[PDB]
DNA sequence: ATCCATATCCACCTGGTCCTACTACCAAAAGTGTATTTGGAAACTGCTCCATCAAAAGGCATGTTCAGCTGGATTCCAGCTGAACATGCCTTTTGATGGAGCAGTTTCCAAATACACTTTTGGTAGTAGGACCAGGTGGATATGGAT
DNA sequence: ATCCATATCCACCTGGTCCTACTACCAAAAGTGTATTTGGAAACTGCTCCATCAAAAGGCATGTTCAGCTGGAATCCAGCTGAACATGCCTTTTGATGGAGCAGTTTCCAAATACACTTTTGGTAGTAGGACCAGGTGGATATGGAT
């Protein structure tokens, strides 16, 4: 049986930091798997979109944040921003 | 130590990478793209749990369903602009009657 | 004669706004379903989340649709949706030009 | 097996009034009950379609849900819940 | 006088159907750009044609919201276009 | 500058359009919708060009940009 | 010897829309046969456009096109005016059309 | 730069159709950004096509199912038969 | 119906913005020869889940009656908005000059790819066991609406 | 403002759903380490085209007057549509089964990739010729509309 991953145990994760308490029915698990993976693919295809513009082969982290102010509505899109430069600073940090 | 870890976020920055690559969106994929891509998916996701979260805290229950989901995103202006062509299942709609239909005057 | 005519309306529309049950019968939209695709295509079969899946999309488009045509109704100045709300509607929609 | 025929007076006057009412509708005119349906038809027929169109590129004989999320999805209207 | 109200009307709703010509004068419209512009990024220039093609897509975006718009005035067994109904175009649109 | 598209103007628009008779309040209504869609069509394009690394507003910032917002448009290139 | 696009009866190139396939990244790997079946699809389609144009310049007693002929070329057209529903021709206009209850005599 | 353009085909097509008829260049560019236009759709659906069924290569088929997803009913049609039709000349060549 | 005052159109004319032909050059695009790799079609078949049947029953559709009130027709008039002038503001243009900076070129290195090994882990499946909530009840309270 | 026929709300409760929890395994995923390749940032800068004047020309926006005719308010009333009811049907539910067909696994070759090498061509760029048509003129006539 061939193996299909999923977001879910990420996005459990994520659920117990914000309310400990409180759990998730498999429905909306899976409303947040589509949700997911429909985020992902909007901002990877802007991205796309955009290193193919410039006549760039690479998708680098900066296409990545483009794409989230293409795509994202203003404050969504200055928080995301936010996350995803510490999370990179951080990570080429070690 | 995983690179989840390396970059201080529980979204799996290995899956977002091979899946940025399998997806052909470029040629080439820079080590920093699924980092940021996950954060920023991670940050989503806490956003809309949270909003939802406190959707089935005002119904009195402890476990999200999808009409909470919806609850939390038609009433966030953002996310709901950000879903604005998108329907969640068994979401329902929000309590909305034009007040031209409500009775006036006995 | 106990309830003026509108108050139920209303009621139906808090009961139903409060929920997320589907609203056409299971079974009459199956059989629909394998209508429309028996004519585009002979010996078709679905997967039941295929066919409670176009429920969902059916169910919503409708929805919505029935949203923005009461709106055309009280555009006119009325409360009664009719035809001609729904057409106005899905014209301004893009639906049917 | 027996031939399907006018299954769209399956979606019931009650069915649509329901409808109407999560759509915040008080008063219906004898006259949308039919409209509804013929809306409904053009809806159906073209996801459906398109959801075919997938099934059989994939030379399958079986509609699966995600056929009818990529129909849904290239329509315009994205639906969270059943895949994809 | 001459004409009675709504005959040049028709005139001009005719000739300005016949045309493909650009409605907005250019100078003005270029200065709406620029300021637009500018909150965004500073000491920015523009190609010509992109300041064109700006007036292109904003003149069609218009002429076709006036289109709707006028269809709904009509719905409400009226003639002349008002704000609410702009509006109600925008917000089956799903703009608004 | 947002009245400098004058009432003039939005009457021809109108009129292009096929509108008869204009109320005296469309004018303003008019240039706040004018004002919105050019807000939105130049913030996407103005991101196109700060990601070019850029200070020229290019046609094809504008094409990318209208496009996305599902607006495309023929004859600037692309 | 012979263009790939002789070869396929094609005015339009195959050669070019099969390397324009490559880069695109639509694909790891491109068929020989869909760059054909792709330039032989614009090729047509082009020919309508062209077609319909063309009988509108000749209507307008012109002989060469200019974007108003494109414009009522597509938006006469119900197929081709459905194809390009979504798309704006610069220096287009409008159909001549007028709402039949704005005529004179009421 | 070689600003790569389908302007000579356009032509050419346009002289097989209105042999006696020209085009503006403004009239070129919105043909050129047409067939930029249905090629990067039918492209991007072909593409669709073959991920969402595992497949690595884009085909013919994938073009033709695609064509079936974005033309409508008698364009799809005749455009299928002209695409088939090429293939089938440029294989028997 | 008469006919005055504009709007509108058809035939014709010409400058000029604008299209095709022709010559030259060249990087790159495209084809061809050939050698290697591999996606995915064929064949086989395990195993999911789909179509179908049966029976029981009650949720809900159907069809009817009755009348409350809503839409539509009618009438009217206050007042907005169109139509034509009179100003004279400020776009349009076009000619031309700086010079910003887009864009072509050449270097060169931090980073991305390719490959090989090793460790981790997320997913599936089998088995077993709690708990949140849907549905049901019964009474208290709240609401529409007749009086 | 009072009193009743109904709907609504809540606490309490229980079935049996929905979810969670260990054990077990492993094939895929992910990380680590070296070696090789290279995309594209940086520095330079040539030349395209964008900003800014200058400076009339007059096109067109603006303010104003007047009144036509339109939107919106006020009335009336037929018949449409909501509400309630009695009946009974066909959808929903539970359980079972054959078998179609989806999908996992292995073989194998046509077809795509990778590279070298040759040929062809489309794009740029001048320089020069040509012509379709926008804009203007006369003059005919159809048209909106007041008598
Ligand atoms: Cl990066
Ligand atoms: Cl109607
Ligand atoms: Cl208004
Ligand atoms: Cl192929
Ligand atoms: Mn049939
Ligand atoms: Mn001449
Ligand atoms: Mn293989
Ligand atoms: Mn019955
Ligand atoms: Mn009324
Ligand atoms: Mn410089
Ligand atoms: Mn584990
Ligand atoms: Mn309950
Ligand atoms: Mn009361
Ligand atoms: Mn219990
Ligand atoms: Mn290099
Ligand atoms: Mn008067
Ligand atoms: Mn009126
Ligand atoms: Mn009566
Ligand atoms: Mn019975
Ligand atoms: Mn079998
Ligand atoms: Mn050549
Ligand atoms: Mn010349
Ligand atoms: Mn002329
Ligand atoms: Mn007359």
């Amino acid at each position: 049986k061939t193996r299909k991953e999923s977001y879910a145990i990420y996005v459990y994760k994520v659920l117990k930091q914000v309310h400990p308490d409180t759990g998730i029915s498999s429905k909306a698990m899976s409303i947040m798997n589509s949700f997911v993976n429909d985020v992902f693919e909007r901002i990877a295809g802007e991205a796309s979109r955009l290193a193919h513009y410039n006549k760039r082969s690479t998708i680098t982290s900066r296409e990545i944040q483009t794409a989230v102010r293409l795509l994202l509505p203003g404050e969504l899109a200055k928080h995301a921003v936010s996350e995803g430069t510490k999370a990179v600073t951080k990570y080429t940090s070690a | 130590k995983t690179r989840s870890s390396r970059a201080g976020l529980q979204f799996p920055v290995g899956r977002v990478h091979r899946l940025l690559r399998k997806g052909n969106y470029a040629e080439r994929v820079g080590a920093g793209a699924p980092v940021y891509l996950a954060a920023v998916l991670e940050y989503l996701t806490a956003e809309i749990l949270e909003l939802a979260g406190n959707a089935a805290r005002d119904n009195k229950k402890t476990r999200i369903i999808p009409r909470h989901l919806q609850l939390a995103v038609r009433n966030d202006e953002e996310l709901n602009k950000l879903l604005g062509r998108v329907t969640i299942a068994q979401g329902g709609v929000l309590p909305n009657i034009q007040s031209v239909l409500l009775p006036k005057k006995t | 004669h106990c309830y003026r005519p509108g108050t139920v309306a209303l009621r139906e529309i808090r009961r139903y706004q409060k929920s997320t049950e589907l609203l056409i019968r299971k079974l009459p939209f199956q059989r629909l379903v394998r209508e429309i695709a028996q004519d585009f295509k002979t010996d078709l079969r679905f997967q039941s989340s295929a066919v409670m899946a176009l429920q969902e999309a059916s169910e919503a488009y409708l929805v919505a649709l029935f949203e923005d045509t009461n709106l055309a109704a009280i555009h006119a100045k009325r409360v009664t949706i009719m035809p001609k709300d729904i057409q106005l509607a899905r014209r301004i929609r893009g639906e049917r030009a | 097996r027996k031939v399907l025929r006018d299954n769209i007076q399956g979606i019931t006057k009650p069915a649509i009034r329901r409808l109407a009412r999560r759509g915040g509708v008080k008063r219906i005119s004898g006259l949308i009950y039919e409209e509804t349906r013929g809306v409904l038809k053009v809806f159906l027929e073209n996801v459906i379609r398109d959801a075919v169109t997938y099934t059989e590129h994939a030379k399958r004989k079986t509609v699966t849900a995600m056929d009818v999320v990529y129909a849904l999805k290239r329509q315009g209207r994205t639906l969270y819940g059943f895949g994809g």
